[PDB]
């Protein structure tokens, strides 16, 4: 009941950052596929700064891989000999969405 | 840039993208030159979407200057970006409502549980009070002997 | 027209997992919409009684829903402290509207088709913009939970009922309680106004005298938990007749499309059709095995829809 109450009170805050979080996630899936990890971060960083300068709320604490997939999918992917790498995790996400 | 903005406005009209308490920054990173001077939250979102598309063009030019292999950036990429934006927004919002619905019901069951627990306290004392008078009357009558 | 529900039913739709809170008729399409307490809005085809789709965007129990004049937009209010606007073409939530603290009770769209009103436990009524979503003005003066709120037929006059035993009529331009009515024995729950088809029928049914303009004045009706239905004059503020005979609390009241009879629902597990003209028709119809929550009357079709606590929505023929 303590955990549920804590998540319930923060529900309003979570709904506020959906537009910002989805915009970053959508761009990563559509655009950052071809580039390496060095510039996938650079493209993400530039987009994040623009959102900050535009006063658009977005969650800077959660990872994109965590946001776009659940643990069950990640566990199932690891069962399919997917390397346990962030870039490999991102690639699997783009192969699904 | 105008073509990208109009595509963003038309495709994202279905999504909410409305913040009544939106605060306009003093230095708005204006990408679309015809954006209204006091832009709304929806207009700001589309402006960011256009900026994202133009970011890739700068990124690809950086590789070409460095001599790396580049891939063409086409409007189909922009269409994929807005398609993903529409799908992700609906998915993330829908899950949040379903999750909060289940949590709201769960807390409601808990607060009804504690209420019935308090009801058992009143039931217990009534049972205890009835027991005390029952044995006291039983002892008194059994002693009329 | 002498449309009257009959004891035989046509369809008993039961798809909700939680008690149904309100039922409405689509203005143009053959669509019947029901709102329940499971945060889901279900859409039915009353002609054939087939479940069509559900709108599960809400978080907590949905309280009241309303359409517009064109039947294009659906406004919803729930206990999640928000007002949701639905686009009926594609059936998606297009604008979520916040504020108006605590459980929101009722919501309605004025025939202007541009502004929305709402009522909640916070003892106030808020007026919104459908286009933008910003509450320009707020109505204050109710000292308790405002239950049910309806506008007029031209978006100028608004009546609100509350637990404070007062039914206050508000004005769009002046934002003042033109008429305050504090005379009900117990809590007022449901209110509805009078269409133009019934203004003439009131004059000789009550003996009311026409004013200098000759127009009988706006009319009000309020249903309360005191098992009494009382119809009121907005222009003056005095009673004309009190309808008594409900066994339990009344929950929904509205006028017949022909403006001749009275149809109402109450917690007496039965629907009562009453005549105010001569007190001749006192038809009592058993509707549900449990408490009956709300009802509606189709503008032209001879159909009536009732919602109840038993997770079942029923449609009756009119004859």
């Amino acid at each position: 009941r303590e955990r549920w109450e804590k998540t319930s009170e923060t529900f309003k805050n979570q709904m506020s950052t959906i537009a910002g979080d989805c915009l970053l996630s959508a761009a990563f899936i559509a655009y950052a596929g071809y580039f390496d990890q060095q510039m996938r971060q650079n493209l993400f960083t530039t987009w994040s700064h623009h959102l900050q300068q535009a006063n658009i709320q977005f969650r800077t604490d959660i990872a994109r891989t965590e946001y776009l997939s659940n643990a069950d999918e990640r566990l199932r992917w690891q069962a399919s000999s997917l390397p346990a790498d962030d870039l490999c995790t991102e690639n699997a996400i783009m192969l699904k969405r | 840039t105008e073509a990208l903005y109009q595509v963003g406005k038309e495709f994202t009209s279905k999504m909410d993208l409305e913040k009544p308490n939106y605060i306009v920054p003093d230095y708005m990173p204006v990408v679309y030159d015809k954006l209204p001077q006091p832009p709304s939250h929806r207009e700001a979102i589309v402006n960011s979407c256009v900026f994202v598309h133009q970011t890739l063009h700068q990124a690809n030019a950086r590789l070409a200057k460095r001599g790396g292999r580049t891939m063409a950036i086409t409007p189909r990429h922009y269409l994929d970006f807005i398609n993903h934006y529409a799908n992700l927004f609906h998915e993330k919002r829908s899950e949040l409502e379903e999750q909060q619905m289940h949590l709201n019901v769960g807390l409601r069951k808990i607060k009804e549980t504690v209420d019935q627990v308090e009801e058992l306290r009143r039931d217990l004392r009534i049972k205890s009070q009835e027991l005390e008078v029952k044995n006291a009357a039983a002892n008194d009558k059994l002693k009329k002997m | 027209k002498e449309w009257i529900p009959r004891p035989p039913e046509k369809y008993a739709l039961s798809g909700h997992r939680s008690p149904v809170t309100r039922v409405i008729f689509h203005p143009v399409f053959s669509v019947m919409v029901s709102a329940s307490e499971d945060a889901t809005i279900k859409v039915w085809d009353y002609e054939t009684g087939d479940f069509e789709r559900t709108l599960k965007g809400h978080t907590d129990s949905v309280q009241d829903i309303s359409f517009d004049h064109s039947g294009k937009l659906l406004a919803s209010c729930s206990a999640d402290m928000t007002i949701k606007l639905w686009d009926f073409q594609g059936f998606e939530c297009i604008r979520t509207m916040h504020g108006h603290d605590h459980n929101v009770s009722s919501v309605a769209i004025m025939p202007n088709g541009d502004h929305i009103v709402s009522a909640s436990r916070d003892k106030t009524i808020k007026m919104w913009e459908v286009q933008t979503g910003y509450c320009v003005k707020t109505f204050t003066g109710h000292r308790e939970w405002v239950r049910m709120v309806r506008p007029n037929q031209d978006g100028t006059l608004i009546a609100s009922c509350s637990n404070d035993q007062t039914v206050r009529v508000w004005v769009v331009a002046t934002k003042e309680c033109k008429a305050e009515l504090r005379e009900h024995e117990h809590v007022v729950e449901c209110i509805s106004w009078a269409p133009e088809s019934s203004y003439s029928s009131i004059s000789e049914a009550t003996g009311s005298e026409t004013k200098k303009s000759g127009k009988p004045g706006p009319f009000l009706l309020s249903g309360s938990r005191d098992k009494t239905i009382k119809m009121w004059d907005v222009s003056t503020g005095m009673c004309l007749m009190t309808l008594v005979g409900h066994d339990n609390w009344v929950r929904g009241v509205l006028f017949h499309s022909g403006g001749k009879f009275i149809l109402s629902c109450a917690d007496d597990k039965t629907l009562r059709v009453w005549d105010y003209k001569n007190k001749r028709c006192m038809k009592t119809l058993n509707a549900h095995e449990h408490f009956v929550t709300s009802l509606d009357f189709h503008k032209t079709a001879p159909y009536v829809v009732t919602g109840s606590v038993d997770q079942t929505v029923k449609v009756w023929e009119c004859r």
